[PDB]
């Protein structure tokens, strides 16, 4: 309604440069997050392999009877994993 | 790993109470510490600082003696 006619006089006891500084600054913070969360989601655009996957893709090391990968008969340092 | 080691301890035990201990009667003077008692088999009596010895290449498949 009319009620909200005498807004402007906001501005008389707020300024406004410190007011456009922190909208500014909060805006673009808010974009760098809000596209950080949905890359790490599922709609993820990126990575999702449309219209192409660009990169190789992972391949994966058998296992042993242990549930890890096996070891070879004369190397002079264990295998690696990263699952334990 | 650490299962393997479980046996391991137990099997070093059995190497030096049955065999090697008893050995202590056969072996000259030479072979024996100061308190009198001969050398015994640790872990890094066959795995001399390698994860497995001589990095686990199967030697003892080929004999039938052993
Ligand atoms: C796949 C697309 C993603 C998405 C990806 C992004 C990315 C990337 C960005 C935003 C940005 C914005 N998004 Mg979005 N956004 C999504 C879903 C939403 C939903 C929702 C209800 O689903 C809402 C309310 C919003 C709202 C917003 C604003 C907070 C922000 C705009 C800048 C601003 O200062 O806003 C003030 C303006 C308003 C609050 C009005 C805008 C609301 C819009 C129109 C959302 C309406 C959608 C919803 C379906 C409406 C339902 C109502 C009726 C049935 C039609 N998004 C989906 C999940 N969004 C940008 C931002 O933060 O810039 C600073 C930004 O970089
Ligand atoms: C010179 O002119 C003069 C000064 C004389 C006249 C000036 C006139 C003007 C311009 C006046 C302007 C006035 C304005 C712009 C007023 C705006 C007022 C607003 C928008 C008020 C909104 C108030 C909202 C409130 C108080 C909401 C409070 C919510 C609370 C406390 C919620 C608590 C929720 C909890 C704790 C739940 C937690 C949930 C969970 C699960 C996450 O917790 C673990
Ligand atoms: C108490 C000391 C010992 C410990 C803690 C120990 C521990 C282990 C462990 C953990 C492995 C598995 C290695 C791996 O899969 O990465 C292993 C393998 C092995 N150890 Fe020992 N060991 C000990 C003593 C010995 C001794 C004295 C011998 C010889 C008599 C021996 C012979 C072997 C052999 C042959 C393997 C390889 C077996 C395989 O291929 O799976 N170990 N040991
Ligand atoms: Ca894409
Ligand atoms: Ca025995």
């Amino acid at each position: 309604s009319d009620k909200f006619a005498g807004m402007y006089k906001l501005w008389t006891f707020i300024d406004p440069r410190r007011t456009l500084i922190f909208i500014v600054a909060f805006q673009i913070m808010l974009g760098i997050l809000i596209h950080m969360i949905v890359l790490g989601s599922d709609l993820n655009w990126h990575n999702d392999g449309i219209p192409r996957f660009y990169s190789p893709r992972p391949v994966d090391v058998a296992v042993g009877p242990a549930g890890i990968p096996l070891e070879i008969p004369g190397s002079p340092m264990p295998q690696a994993r990263n699952y334990n | 790993k650490r299962v393997p080691a479980w046996h391991a301890i137990r099997n070093v035990r059995d190497i030096n109470i049955q065999y090697v201990e008893p050995l202590g009667e056969v072996l000259p003077a030479s072979r024996k510490g100061p308190l009198g008692d001969p050398f015994k088999v640790n872990c890094l009596t066959c795995h001399q600082g390698a994860y497995k010895p001589l990095f686990g290449v199967p030697m003892a498949k080929d004999y039938p003696a052993l």
